[PDB]
């Protein structure tokens, strides 16, 4: 019941700003402290600050000030991030957490949001099907030429999840992302069971069912 | 509107330690009140629905690296508030050219933590016909001698039922409050002009802080309030005394800050909190200060006394 | 500040072995601190707070403990789906930094991976690109070799790969690779292969398809 709602994922110039957003529900906003951490690719976490949402109090890291500010719309339960003068340093996941009663941890996270920093134009992908060519066989989804990261893949609306790989991106030498969902089914399955690749690119809002059959 | 009040010291070994609880035992009910001088002078103050709540204390555990536990009021589930006040550090100003009304009221000095004073054993000055016992104390490293023939004193006093002592200032009491004097006695100011106050800190609610809810001083009446009513609270006058007999002439303001959210770590440790609430981060501090630049003040006599009344239920209603 | 070194920065270890990690500061933080884990993709998550105090719904092969300035996070029983990435957090003067991170890995036995080709689809042909696809599925450990023949030509400098992180469940790697050829070139040749590996295989493992 206690969720945190955070914004889409964002493709952000360099020198811009953006607001990201954390829609707290499921208990009394004001009751709790929520902070903000970020997330380099490949690298640990970093604190930003808190925020008590009754008195929009602040606490932040110094490393953040002036880059970062936190704010609050009570009415609407939803915690604020403004991050400004962007660059590749900022390019990172952020998510919103709450802390728990007693302000000596974060227990509910939310999923962060990416934000990448880039000249460069968002691009939808374009998505192929993998197609099946003991009694197991192996399909999936090419996800292909999309800016920036990330995208999602669920197979048959999240219902299909055991045997599912879905891979790194890779950066292409087109400056566009590729990735592939695989999964692995029975074999006799293949013409009974529909299998299709669900994929969420949010940054350029490209939502794209696909279909994969034996050829 | 009565209780029945039981005070007991409790003491353990080793590292003996000053522990008071106090319990009074209503109806329904009983508030408990155990004042410590382990680390900073503090309260934990306890509300249960059963007259037969008890209190714990495992002192070896109170005396360790991780106390959290070794305060206990059982059984838990007849708990309906607990919090904790905690004197964190005695204030000292150089009021010099500052006016009346200034935060901060002078250009500060260095604090006196409260949690490096050492203090007498209180099982001498308990005395269970006043309900009353007292923690007097002085740093413990002193190298200017600033407390050689002076001490910080916090006298606490129960009562059994409603009244207004005859004694300045003059605070209606019920069964629900405990009274708190602070006397600061001949110890030296580090120069003239100095304006001495304390910093207090409660345990909040959530992340936010009360304020305090507001005739001259002596007929004035503060009063903090932890949550709607019935709840924690506090209460005290606007007015300290310079003067041991408190002579309407030796009254000083008693200016109290804003509160502000404060963090554990902004604050001297305190065992006693740690160990019947684990680690928290929500505390709610402010300042008191005593007296103006000019006129009366700690600077006459080298005494100051200031009064506070600390309860559970609904405030007295003093009118 | 307070200065936290978490240590080791990374471990291995078996199923059924137990493992810790620990946090030093350089002050007392009187037990202000907290354990989290991160998976692959997801969120963090709070293991124990306080330092010692478990989250209800966290298995109870994790516990922590200490006191002062050390702090020990110990996993009793180590399953698969405890790979992943640990943080230290402390609460006391801010600003409230993480240690560096411990990368718990697992151990397991040799696994030869199996192997799947897949040919491009009619639609992207269309669109001018032909990208074909190798799969090495379920391995362990990691190395593995992949060479691509179009027409028995060895192909270089045309492929990309792809790892996942261990799985969750059984621990071993899968991999993609993937070859990019312009439509053009894709349908001047007959016979495409993947040439695969692995030390859980006695010899590479070879799959292929005709285009058609
Ligand atoms: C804090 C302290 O010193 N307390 C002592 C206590 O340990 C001892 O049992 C008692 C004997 O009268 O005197 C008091
Ligand atoms: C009996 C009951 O339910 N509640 C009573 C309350 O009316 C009263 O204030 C008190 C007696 O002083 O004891 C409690
Ligand atoms: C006097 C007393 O009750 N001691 C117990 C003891 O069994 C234990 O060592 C510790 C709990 O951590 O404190 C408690
Ligand atoms: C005699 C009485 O009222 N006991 C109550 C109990 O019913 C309740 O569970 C608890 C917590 O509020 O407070 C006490
Ligand atoms: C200015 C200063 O530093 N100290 C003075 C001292 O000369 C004087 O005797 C005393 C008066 O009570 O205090 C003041
Ligand atoms: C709780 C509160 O406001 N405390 C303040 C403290 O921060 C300050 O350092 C001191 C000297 O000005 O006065 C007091
Ligand atoms: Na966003
Ligand atoms: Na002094
Ligand atoms: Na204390
Ligand atoms: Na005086």
């Amino acid at each position: 019941q206690v969720q945190l709602q955070q914004s889409g994922d964002d493709l952000v110039k360099p020198g811009a700003s953006v607001k990201l957003s954390c829609k707290a529900s499921g208990y009394t906003v004001t009751s709790y402290w929520i902070d903000w951490i970020k997330q380099r690719p490949g690298q640990g976490l970093e604190w930003i600050g808190r925020i008590a949402p009754g008195s929009s109090n602040t606490y932040y890291n110094e490393i953040f000030k002036g880059k970062a500010t936190l704010t609050v719309d009570i009415s609407s339960s939803t915690a604020y991030i403004q991050l400004s003068s962007l660059s590749s340093e900022d390019s990172a996941v952020y998510f919103c957490a709450r802390e728990i009663t007693s302000a000596t941890a974060m227990e509910y996270w939310g999923q962060g949001t990416s934000v990448t920093v880039s000249s460069a134009s968002t691009k939808g992908p374009s998505v192929f099907p993998l197609a099946p060519s003991g009694g197991t066989a192996a399909l999936g989804c090419l996800v292909k030429d999309y800016f920036p990261e990330p995208v999602t893949v669920s197979w048959n609306s999240g219902a299909l999840t055991s045997g599912v790989h879905t891979f790194p991106a890779v950066l292409q030498s087109s400056g566009l992302y590729s990735l592939s969902s695989v999964v692995t089914v029975p074999s006799s399955s293949l013409g009974t069971q529909t299998y299709i690749c669900n994929v969420n690119h949010k940054p350029s809002n490209t939502k794209v069912d696909k279909k994969v059959e034996p050829k | 509107e009565t209780r029945q009040v039981s005070m007991e010291v409790i003491s353990g070994w080793p590292n003996p330690q000053n522990l008071l609880h106090i319990r009074a035992v209503g109806s329904n009910s009983t508030l408990h009140y155990v004042w410590s001088s382990l680390g900073p002078p503090a309260v934990v103050l306890v509300a249960t629905n059963t007259t037969q709540s008890v209190l714990s204390v495992n002192w070896s555990l109170l005396l360790s690296p991780d106390p959290a536990g070794a305060l206990m009021v059982l059984p838990k589930s007849s708990i309906q508030f607990s919090s904790a006040l905690v004197f964190t550090r005695l204030l000292e100003f150089d009021s010099t050219n500052a006016s009346e009304g200034a935060q901060p009221p002078g250009k500060p000095y260095p604090p006196y933590s409260l949690a490096k004073f050492s203090w007498n054993n209180i099982t001498n000055s308990l005395d269970l016909a006043n309900l009353s016992a007292d923690f007097q104390g002085r740093p413990v490293d002193d190298p200017t001698g600033a407390f050689a023939n002076g001490s910080l004193t916090f006298k606490v006093q129960a009562f059994s039922r409603s009244g207004r002592p005859a004694q300045p200032p003059r605070l209606l009491h019920t069964a629900d409050v405990c009274q708190l004097e602070v006397a600061l006695v001949g110890a030296s100011p580090r120069g003239n002009h100095s304006l001495f106050g304390l910093e207090v800190a409660t345990l909040g609610q959530g992340p936010d802080c009360p304020s305090v809810n507001e005739a001259p001083a002596v007929f004035q009446l503060n009063q903090l309030l932890w949550g709607s009513s019935p709840s924690g609270f506090m209460q005290w006058r606007p007015v300290a005394f310079s003067e041991e007999e408190r002579a309407r002439e030796s009254a000083l303001p008693c200016q109290a800050s804003t509160l502000h959210s404060t963090l554990a770590s902004s604050l001297p440790h305190s065992p006693i909190v740690q160990a019947f609430f684990g680690s928290q981060n929500n505390f709610c501090a402010f300042n008191l200060t005593f007296g103006a630049p000019t006129g009366p003040g700690y600077w006459d006599q080298y005494y100051l006394c200031w009064s506070m009344l600390l309860g559970m239920g609904f405030p007295p209603v003093d009118i | 500040d307070i200065q936290m070194t978490q240590s080791p920065a990374s471990l291995s270890a078996s199923v059924g072995e137990t493992v810790t990690i620990t946090c030093r500061t350089s002050g007392d933080i009187h037990s202000y601190l907290a354990w989290y884990q991160q998976k692959q993709g997801k969120s963090p998550q709070l293991l124990v707070y306080n330092a010692k105090t478990l989250v209800d719904g966290v298995p109870s092969r994790f516990s922590g403990s200490g006191s002062v300035t050390q702090y020990t996070l110990k996993i009793s029983s180590l399953q698969p789906e405890d790979f992943g990435n640990y943080y230290c957090q402390h609460f006391w003067t801010p600003p409230w930094t993480f240690g560096g991170g411990t990368k718990v890995e697992i151990k397991r036995t040799v696994a030869a991976p199996s192997v799947f080709i897949f040919p491009p689809s009619d639609e992207q042909l269309k669109s001018g690109t032909a990208s074909v696809v190798c799969l090495l599925n379920n391995f362990y450990p990691r190395e593995a070799k992949v060479q691509w023949k179009v027409d028995n030509a060895l192909q270089s400098g045309n492929s990309q790969e792809s790892v996942t992180e261990q799985d969750s469940k059984d621990s071993t790697y899968s991999l993609s690779s993937t070859l990019t050829l312009s439509k053009a070139d894709y349908e001047k040749h007959k016979v495409y292969a993947c040439e695969v590996t692995h030390q859980g295989l006695s010899s590479p493992v070879t799959k292929s398809f005709n285009r058609g």
